[PDB]
DNA sequence: TCATGATCATAGGCGGTAGCGTGCGCCAGACAGGG
DNA sequence: CCCTGTCTGGCGTCCTCTCACCCCTATGATCATGA
């Protein structure tokens, strides 16, 4: 899930007590700055199907 | 004077030291700690109030709501202890808490809440403690054992020698908090100073000093002195105090006042320091090479350029002096960095530091804690304030603050639970002082650094962990809901609290199953100081030093009672007089020896207060005033024994029994046994079994009555008085009038505990030992328990022993026993096994317990009733049917193959809804009838006591001698009597009587409810049938008997009566031991116990001779008085002139089977007293009778030692170890036989036996030992056909477990095969 | 502890003496526990390193074996020749010192009669065939092992000797523990080994070697005393001489390393410049 | 395994395989319905870490657990160490036709024989007794013979004295240190419940009689009886293999 | 040393029945190492006669018929 | 007849808006730090 | 590249006997009672 927030002044362990928290997209130790490809160049989709998986 | 049960059989007592402090209540650790835990405790601490006031008030995530705390309260348990052990529930009490919710408004958290709500809430069930000191967790009586762990506070250890392989020792300073993050300062071989937090990555230590907002100038102001250089007209003169120059070789000629003081090439002597400080020399002259390496303290800035001349903590060169000299600075502050006095450890540490201000230090600490993430100044401040400086995540206890102030030489032992700046700076100062060479390091095993937790503190900690999980739930829910509509029982839930405390009391490493087969084993399992468990060390890792007795275990922890094996010295047992201090350390009594006189005041010393003073040894001779009769007396000063003068002593020990525990103070003649054999004797005395008729110890220590009464197996009288009705079931005491309440008229009923199962399958019985009409005093035994007799402690039985080699049947350690022992039924112990049978719920329908059973006939079903369950009383064999059970297929319960017995008790529990069959209704009618009769007899007996009170009141004041019994007895109130105390008392007794009437109504209704209701049970079970078999195991070749000194042995042959060596009177000896175990295994105490036991039986035989001839009481009085005086200055001093001619006959009725003799531990009966008591009887002086032989009938040469030894049967029997298997069941995953005895299994042909068969040339034996007999299934069916057809031959095949190895290796990416 | 236990078990022991006895006893028990813990793992590693070595031939066909001499620490002879060369096949055939007269042939198992005939003639060093110097590929031949221990005859072709060897070494691991001059006793000839000696001005024999080993040859050939002799030690005797008992024949200084010479001449300084190579440190309270 | 409570406390392997199959099915579904650009990566990291938990748990950083602190068992924890297939099931096995009891002295024995109970000798030697019964013709099938020797009628003790007679057993003390720790005797039937063991022989076992327990094994086949008579008999091993000292020293 | 001399064998089953099994099986896996049962402990594993006592005569017969 | 409340049955992996870990020890061989 | 320190992997007796313990908590759905 895509969430907008700001890292340093608001430290995470305070906000930990809630959901939305498994961990960042990383590919590495640091919380990786993610692209928003859907937001920027891929807004409206799911024409794959509505297969309603299985 | 003596109590009335002490006039039954008064034990003869040797012993010389007059006691001054009696043995305390031996179960005070458990009971006092758990009383400290659960009690309404004001002023905050300790108890549950500490947890409820440290985790509350829960305040929300800025939603202005707050759940604060009021009080708590425990209701009564729904089940008392007996119903709880029968049914199987926890013995718990519900914990009601009064919590309050307040909800603040907007723009004013300092403003008024709009609404409050205070209410009762249910959370958890904490299990209570029984009066014995034990818990009942799931019907099984368990003990939580005290833990010995490290005391919170600072600790300056020294990693000696081993590191860096160059002998340079390190020094670390572990701050041990009670709860929070650890902190280890240390050094390194480059002499830098390194901090670490919770064994994580390593940083240079001064990075935390910047984190406390210290500039570097202030740090060098703290950790070093200053050296002043004044530029006054000539070569940059110096202020010099010569104490820094103690042994330093100068680089020039130090002169002052026109006088040469110190020469170049020499050092400054101490007398040259005296010269320079006597002449008051201040300014001396230095060269240009003297300040070539002096380290500046603070920053100097040039006023013109505004730049930095030289940075702080920097050595000075020529150009730096040239820069600061022409800028206008005349004072130069440097540091003194010596080789021996003050190393520049802080200076090298600051030179390794990359950081420069507070922010960079907090960033680096935040980065070593949580690796690889963006720090922010707010996050770094929050983390470093929540490591050490917050009331939440960091808390030294009062113990921690005491050790932290004491080990830093502070004054106030009170402080906050959090650290501060001065605390860490004092840790670094003391660490640098230890590195400099002054002061000492602290050892670990010293008992001033080992605290004792107990039941209360550990249950408080587990309950606190439950509360922080529930505050992690309440903080979630409180600011994420609609307010005000909810109440504080919809928020807080009882699942984590009850789960935490139930997991601690249920399965911890210290909440262990009580070894209960003996009163001694109970009372020495409850007094145990275990080092293991959470927070302590582990068995297979550590170590060497902790398994060793430190010099400060003297009088706190017993040195000789510890389990041998893999954990010696970790499962320490606490001593006799050893209390526990206010903080948790150990303390022991002493006697304050003022300057000449031993004052009889007791005075408790801890483990560190003992070291400073000087303590006299326990048995030092003193002449009736306290004046020490010698002028050199053996004492111990600072952990080291020595010989001191008469009146430099400050304390004396109380009694000579205080080094040992209660396990190893019932050993007579302990001072004669080598310590290994005393250890094995104490451990096997714990492992005894109760016999059928326990006798007494003839040679005891007088400590038996403390272990019997101060445990919970006997029925101690609460209020004294006169016995009214004795029975094998109950005992009724009528309370004396000078001990009695005005109301609640009162005659007590003791319901004894008859034949029921212990934990070790023994038979915990209680027998009444009082007669009828007999007076009893307050604090006195009424009913003996298991292995007790008249209030004493009788573990085994005392038998006639002889030390001689007898034809090899006692070769290594074996024991040879006459048939006279087994004919008298005197080791015949009684065991009880519980066999359960559940009616589960499966497919095709539920099960059947009824006796309409297939595949069986008359011969099985004759021993069952018409509803499957065996009768009460049917003596069964091994393999009959007890409960008949058929599934939608015979699955009836059977006696396991081998054991006999007699079914004594059958329980049937029914899950509610299921149809009760006819026998469950029979048990329901039976228990209804029993409880009906019992409560009706409660009402009748207490009404009889009440009417006896009415008769006692109406003796005076309007007495009616004839008119009293003309009317019915329930109206004894409206007789002629005015308004006095007597009509008031009859009104109070009418109040009591109507209370008993309505109470009897409501309690009989509640008891019918308890019998009639069902019970909550397992998921999917109909009914549980429990059957109690009662085996009676006698004795046989193979059992283990042992004395009380370590003389073990498998009894090897049960001889006839005739073969025994007899003496020239006629009596056969009962047991023939082996003499050769004495000089190697140095337990010489058993031979003194043997001789003194023969003396005791000689006095008993003379009493039996003087009483069997029907002699008058004068001669009995004469002889009993001569046998009770007989010694040196002793403690007993009895006289029979105040026993009045009827007690003397009954005392001789109790002495005729021998005279009991007390022998205290280290103040016992010497050799000459045993000789003088063997001279009172007509026995030979040397103790040795000449003995004839039974076989040959001719005399043994060189007369042998006979006497009585008190020998114990241990419960390592031989028909519990013996096992055999031809072909049984096989395991599922690897086709090998099962393991154990209950599972019908085969013995492990282990790896070293495979090596021992490779070591011979036995090849086919090993092939069938690991292919045919064990694993290969087609191989073993071919083998079984070949054996029953007579063809001894094996078809080998392959082990199937090797195919399992192929599948497990093949299930990886590995391709293992079998070639060709 | 400097104040001993002056009381025995027949008399009493008071409290402190029994406490000190408890120090000793619990130290012993913890030693036995962790001692068993190490001993079992030692037996495991030895039977897993040997594990495989089976007596698989009957004669390798080599000569080179090890030299069995009785061990000499420097006192009494601890382990004699009969208890070392009992039952092991000789490497080179032993010739008695009636040289070119054979006493035993070179493939004779030395049982008890042969060991007594070795003790009578005082045989120096029976060079004998050891397992470590064998030649059998993938196993060990029968003659280089020796007598079948636990029996009398030679080892049978087949008995796995690695496993019995590893058990015999690791089995007494339960019993084991865990945590100025040269004084002669006997009398005989004097032997020196690996010595570079020279004559002093006093007439004695001084040594210029650390590797000097002194030996006492007895009357019949063997050695009953051996002494490691330090560097630059001074002998009161020489090589091949005869001494008596109780006579200290050597003396040195264990604190000082002597730099004694060979030729007689003046002493000068070469490459010894004062201030750098040598320093001026005057012994203050003595003078020299 | 069932624990007889309506529930299955599962083995650790089924938990590990279940985790791999959960994570793999979720990764197939996420590769199906398209991954959000730089997204089809976290799920593959999770799958790699679950397989690394299955093949060798704990070798990668912090191990997993089911309950509560103890790390659960992977495949490499079933092959390695103790409690694994090499040292617990393949080099030393549990063995049928065996028994164990407490030892005692009985000095009336010759040194090639030991006392052994009637109950142990009847339970170790069952199929021998079955064979003698249907070879002498006292039971038709095997089931009648089994019920005869369960009832212990008066004839099977003669059968048992005719099968013990020249048939060795192996006695074994539980810490076998050296190769004299397994020896072979010829049994003598004893009324009682202990193993009477010759005293001189107890120099080799390092066995006193203060509660020691020894285990008896039976050689089934014929070659094993000959090896327990010619190689391992108590009269043959009178010398130790460590030296030439006798091991029958009178104690 | 004896633990390194036992881990360095030409037979991976002996070095697997001794200490660390992971390193021995991975080295023998990537090397394609081929045990031939070579003595005592591999034959104790696989369930056949030891080549020491009576099985030594059996193994001489089996190797002679190869 | 409809709505609300209470009780019973069935269903998953730090619990939380952080931090817990802390009392083994040796050897050894690779990986890397310092120079 | 040549040491020299750190790091993380290995390993730490055998056999037997006994005992306990082996989800509870939360959410959703259905049924009953009251308005
Ligand atoms: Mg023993
Ligand atoms: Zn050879």
């Amino acid at each position: 899930l895509f969430v907008e927030f700001d890292p340093e002044v608001i430290h995470t362990t305070t906000i930990n007590a809630t959901r939305g928290v498994s961990h960042f997209v990383r590919f590495g130790a640091s919380p990786a700055i993610v692209p928003s490809a859907v937001i920027h160049q891929l807004s409206v989709y799911k024409p794959k199907d509505i297969v309603d998986p299985a | 004077v003596y109590s009335y049960t002490e006039k039954k059989r008064i034990r003869k007592d040797f012993g010389k030291r007059p006691q001054v402090l009696d043995v305390p209540y031996l179960l005070s650790i458990q009971l006092d700690s758990f009383q400290k835990f659960i009690e309404q405790d004001p002023e905050g601490q300790y108890g549950l109030e500490a947890a409820f006031r440290s985790v509350f008030p829960i305040q929300s995530y800025s939603g202005n709501s707050e759940l604060q705390y009021v009080s708590y309260r425990l209701g009564e348990p729904v089940f008392d202890v007996q119903e709880c052990q029968i049914r199987g529930v926890t013995y718990s009490a519900p914990l009601r808490v009064k919590l309050r919710l307040v909800i603040y408004e907007r723009e004013a958290p300092e403003g008024t809440v709009k609404d409050i709500k205070e209410q009762e809430v249910y959370m958890g069930e904490i299990p209570l403690m029984t009066d014995n000191g034990t818990f009942v967790i799931n019907g099984t009586e368990r003990v939580i054992v005290s833990q010995l762990h490290r005391s919170p506070g600072v600790f300056f250890d020294s990693d000696k020698g081993k590191t860096h392989s160059s002998g340079k020792v390190l020094y670390n300073a572990r701050i041990i908090p009670y709860r929070g993050s650890w902190l280890d300062f240390e050094f390194d071989p480059k002499d830098n100073l390194f901090v670490r937090i919770d064994r994580r990555r390593k940083l240079p230590a001064t990075i935390i000093l910047r984190a406390l907002n210290y500039t570097t100038e202030q740090i060098l102001d703290l950790f070093f002195e200053k050296v002043i250089f004044e530029i006054r007209d000539n070569k940059l003169q110096m202020e010099l105090v010569p104490e820094r120059l103690r042994g330093e070789t100068a680089s020039f000629d130090i002169e002052a006042n026109g006088k040469v003081y110190v020469e170049k090439g020499r050092r400054i002597t101490a007398r040259h320091i005296r010269q320079l400080e006597k002449d008051d020399v201040k300014l001396i002259e230095v060269p240009v090479e003297y300040i070539a390496g002096k380290v500046v303290a603070k920053d100097y800035i040039d006023e013109s350029t505004g730049e930095l001349i030289c940075a702080a903590n920097m050595e000075l060169s020529l150009d730096l002096l040239a820069k600061l000299s022409q800028s206008g600075h005349k004072r130069i502050e440097t540091l003194f960095t010596n080789d021996l006095d003050h190393g520049p450890y802080i200076s090298e540490t600051l030179r390794v530091d990359p950081t420069n201000d507070r922010l960079s230090a907090l960033v680096e600490i935040y980065r070593m804690m949580r690796p690889g993430e963006p720090p922010t100044r707010e996050a770094a401040e929050s983390l470093f304030e929540n490591l050490f400086f917050s009331e939440d995540r960091y808390d030294l206890s009062a113990v921690g603050r005491m050790k932290f102030n004491r080990s830093l030489l502070r004054e106030e032992i009170e402080g906050s639970g959090i650290l501060s700046k001065d605390d860490i700076i004092d840790v670094m100062k003391k660490l640098i002082d230890i590195r400099n060479g002054k002061g000492e390091v602290d050892d670990i095993d010293h008992l001033g650094n080992r605290r004792i937790r107990s039941v209360g503190e550990m249950a408080e900690n587990q309950f606190r962990v439950g509360l922080v999980r529930v505050e992690r739930a309440v903080k979630e829910r409180l600011s994420l809901g609609d307010l005000d509509t909810l109440m504080p029982q919809d928020m807080i839930n009882a699942k984590p609290i009850s789960a935490a405390v139930k997991e601690f009391f249920g399965s911890s490493q210290l909440s262990q199953f009580m070894d209960q087969n003996n009163p001694l084993s109970e009372i020495t399992h409850k007094r145990r100081i275990s080092a293991l468990g959470p927070g302590g060390l582990t068995r297979e890792r550590a170590g060497f030093e902790v398994r060793d007795v430190h010099p400060t275990h003297y009088g706190r922890v017993c040195p000789i009672e510890t389990p041998e094996g893999p954990n010696i010295g970790l499962i320490n047992s606490l001593s006799v007089y050893a209390q526990t201090n206010e903080y948790g350390f150990l303390e022991t009594p002493y006697r304050k020896v003022t300057d000449g006189v031993v004052t009889d005041e007791i005075h408790y010393l801890s483990a560190i207060e003992e070291g400073n003073y000087v303590i006299a040894q326990a048995n030092s001779n003193l002449d009736e005033e306290g004046h020490f009769v010698e002028d050199l007396v053996t004492c111990r000063s600072k952990g080291e024994s020595s010989l001191f003068s008469r009146d430099q002593v400050d304390y004396m020990d109380v009694s000579t029994q205080q080094v040992v525990s209660v396990g190893a103070s019932l050993i007579p003649f302990l001072e004669h046994d080598d310590a290994n054999r005393a250890l094995m004797g104490a451990n096997m005395q714990r492992q005894a079994v109760p016999t059928l008729r326990a006798d007494k110890p003839l040679v005891g220590t007088g400590m038996e009555r403390a272990v019997a009464v101060d445990s919970g197996v006997t029925a101690v009288a609460k209020r004294g008085g006169v016995v009214q009705y004795v029975d094998a079931s109950r005992i009724v005491i009528k309370v004396n009038e000078d001990e009695m309440y005005p109301g609640e008229a009162g005659i007590d009923i003791y319901n004894l505990t008859k034949y029921t199962r212990s934990n070790q399958n023994t038979c915990i019985n209680q027998m009444p030992c009082v007669s009828l009409g007999e007076p009893v005093e307050r604090g006195d035994v009424l009913a003996d328990g298991p292995s007790t007799d008249l209030g004493e402690l009788a573990l085994g039985q005392n038998m006639r022993v002889a030390f001689m080699p007898w034809n090899g049947y006692n070769f290594e350690d074996s024991i040879l026993v006459s048939e006279r022992v087994v004919q008298e039924d005197r080791f015949t112990t009684i065991h009880i096994q519980e066999l359960a049978c559940v009616s589960r719920d499966t497919k095709l329908g539920p099960e059947e317990i009824t006796a309409d059973i297939p595949n069986v006939g008359e011969a099985a079903l004759s021993k069952l009733d018409e509803s499957g369950i065996v009768y009460i009383g049917a003596e069964v064999t091994g393999g009959d049917i007890l409960v008949g059970k058929v599934t939608p297929k015979d699955s009836s319960l059977r006696v396991p193959n081998g054991v006999s017995g007699t079914v004594i008790d059958v329980q049937v529990f029914t899950r509610d809804g299921v149809e009760k069959d006819k026998r469950a209704l029979e048990i329901e009618e039976m228990q209804l009838k029993q409880a009906k009769k019992d409560l009706s007899e409660e009402l009748q007996i207490l009404e009889a006591g009440l009417f006896s009170r009415i008769r006692a009141v109406l003796v005076a004041g309007g007495v009616e001698a004839e008119k009293l019994d003309k009317l019915p007895r329930d109206r004894w109130l409206e007789l002629g009597l005015t308004d006095e105390e007597k009509q008031n008392q009859l009104e109070q007794l009418a109040e009591q009587y109507d209370e008993l009437k309505h109470e009897f109504e409501k309690k009989l209704e509640a008891k019918r409810r308890k019998i009639t209701q069902g019970d909550d049970l397992a998921p999917g079970v109909l009914k549980i049938v429990k059957v109690y078999l009662a085996v009676k195991r006698r004795i046989q070749p193979g059992d283990k008997m042992a004395g009380r000194h370590g003389n073990k042995g498998v009894i090897s042959k049960i001889n006839p009566i005739e073969d025994m060596p007899y003496d020239e009177n006629g009596t056969p000896v009962d047991i023939v031991l082996n003499p050769l175990g004495v000089p190697s295994r140095m337990n010489i105490g058993q031979i003194l116990e043997t001789h003194l036991g023969m003396a005791a039986k000689g006095i008993g035989d003379k009493i039996n001779a003087m009483l069997k001839q029907q002699q008058e009481v004068a001669k009995l009085r004469e002889f009993i008085q001569r046998a009770y005086d007989l010694g040196a200055d002793v403690r007993q001093k009895v006289d029979l002139s105040t026993f009045s001619d009827e007690e003397v006959m009954r005392l001789a009725e109790n002495l005729r089977k021998g005279m009991p003799i007390a022998t205290p531990v280290f103040d016992g009966a010497k050799e000459a007293e045993i000789k003088e008591l063997l001279k009172l009887g007509d026995l030979p002086t040397s103790g040795q009778i000449r003995l004839y032989d039974g076989r040959t009938g001719e005399q043994f040469e060189r007369p042998v030692t006979v006497g009585y030894m008190y020998m114990l049967k241990l419960n390592h029997l031989v028909d519990d170890k013996m096992h055999a298997r031809s072909t049984g069941s096989y395991s599922l995953v690897t086709q090998q036989p099962l393991g154990g005895k209950a599972q019908f299994g085969g013995q492990r042909f282990g790896e070293m036996e495979v090596w021992a068969l490779e070591a011979y040339g036995a090849a086919y034996t090993l092939q069938e030992m690991l292919t045919v007999k064990s694993d290969d299934v087609n191989g073993r069916t071919k083998m079984y056909k070949n054996i029953v057809d007579g063809n001894h031959q094996m078809e080998p095949g392959m082990p199937e477990s090797f195919n399992v190895l192929l599948k497990e290796i093949r299930s990886l990416g590995i391709n293992i095969e079998l070639e060709d | 502890i400097e104040t001993p236990i002056t009381a025995n078990f027949r008399e009493g022991l008071n409290v402190l003496q029994y406490f000190i006895s408890t120090h000793g006893a619990r130290k012993g028990l913890a030693d036995t526990a962790l001692k068993t813990a190490n001993s079992g793992y030692l037996t495991r590693r030895l039977v897993d390193v040997a594990q495989d070595l089976v007596v698989t031939e009957d004669d390798c066909g080599t000569h080179e074996g090890i030299m069995m001499t009785p061990v000499i620490e420097g006192g009494d002879v601890k382990e004699p020749l009969r208890d070392r060369v009992l039952g092991r096949v000789t490497a080179e055939d032993v010739l008695k010192p009636g040289t070119a007269d054979i006493l035993v042939p070179r493939n004779t198992l030395l049982h008890e009669q042969w060991c007594d005939l070795l003790e009578e003639n005082s045989v120096d060093a029976v060079k004998v065939r050891s397992v470590v110097s064998c030649d059998t590929d993938f196993g060990v031949c029968a003659h280089c092992y020796g007598r079948d221990l636990a029996r009398g005859h030679i080892i049978n072709k087949g008995e796995a000797i690695g496993v019995i060897a590893a058990q015999s070494i690791g089995e007494p691991g339960t019993q084991l523990t865990m945590r100025s001059s040269i004084q002669v006793k006997n009398k005989g000839s004097i032997k020196l080994s690996n010595v570079k000696s020279v004559v002093n001005s006093s007439g004695k024999l001084v040594i210029t070697s650390r590797n000097t080993e002194l030996k006492l040859i007895d009357e019949f050939g063997r050695t009953k005393e051996s002494y490691k002799v330090p560097y630059g030690a001074v002998l009161a005797k020489g090589d091949g001489e005869q001494v008596a008992g109780g006579e200290t024949v050597a003396n040195w200084d264990p604190h000082t390393m002597p730099v004694i010479t060979e030729v007689s001449g003046f002493v000068r300084f070469t490459d010894m410049i004062d201030g750098q190579t040598i320093t001026r440190q005057t012994d203050e309270l003595t003078g020299l | 395994v069932p624990l007889d409570g309506g529930r299955f406390a599962t083995s650790d392997l089924n938990d590990l395989y279940r985790r791999v199959i959960n994570r793999n099915n979720r990764l197939k579904r996420l590769l199906d319905l398209a991954a959000p650009d730089i997204i089809v990566r976290n799920e593959k990291r999770m799958l790699q870490e679950a397989v690394d938990a299955l093949l060798d748990n704990g070798r990668r950083g912090r191990a997993i657990t089911g309950s509560n602190k103890r790390p659960l068992k992977s495949l490499a924890d079933m092959i390695k160490g103790k409690q694994g297939r090499f040292r617990q099931n393949l080099l030393g096995k549990r063995v049928d036709y065996s028994g164990r009891s407490v030892i005692t002295v009985g000095p009336y024995l010759r040194l090639h024989q030991c006392g052994l109970p009637k109950k142990m000798a009847l339970e170790l030697f069952k199929p021998f007794i079955y064979g003698k019964l249907e070879l002498r013709g006292l039971a038709t099938t095997i089931k009648a013979a089994k019920k005869m020797v369960e009832r212990e009628e008066a004839v099977v003790w003669d059968i048992l004295d005719e099968v013990i007679r020249e048939h060795p057993v192996l006695l074994n003390r539980a810490p076998t240190l050296h190769r004299l720790g397994i020896q072979a005797f010829e049994p003598v039937l004893i009324e009682g419940k202990a193993i009477q063991l010759h005293p001189l022989v107890c120099a080799a076992y390092n066995a006193d009689f203060d509660g020691d327990q020894m285990a008896v094994h039976v050689p089934l086949t014929l070659e094993a009886q000959l090896e327990a008579r010619a190689l391992m008999m108590s009269t043959n091993n009178i010398l130790s293999p460590a030296n030439g000292e006798p091991i029958i020293v009178p104690s | 040393g004896i633990t390194k001399a036992s881990l360095a064998t030409e037979s991976f089953i002996s070095a697997a029945s001794f200490q660390e099994t992971t390193r021995v099986l991975t080295e023998a896996a990537v090397a394609g190492k081929r045990d031939e049962l070579r003595g005592l402990k591999e034959n104790v594993i696989v369930g056949r006669l030891i080549p020491a006592g009576t099985g030594y005569a059996y193994h001489q017969d089996r190797m002679r018929r190869r």
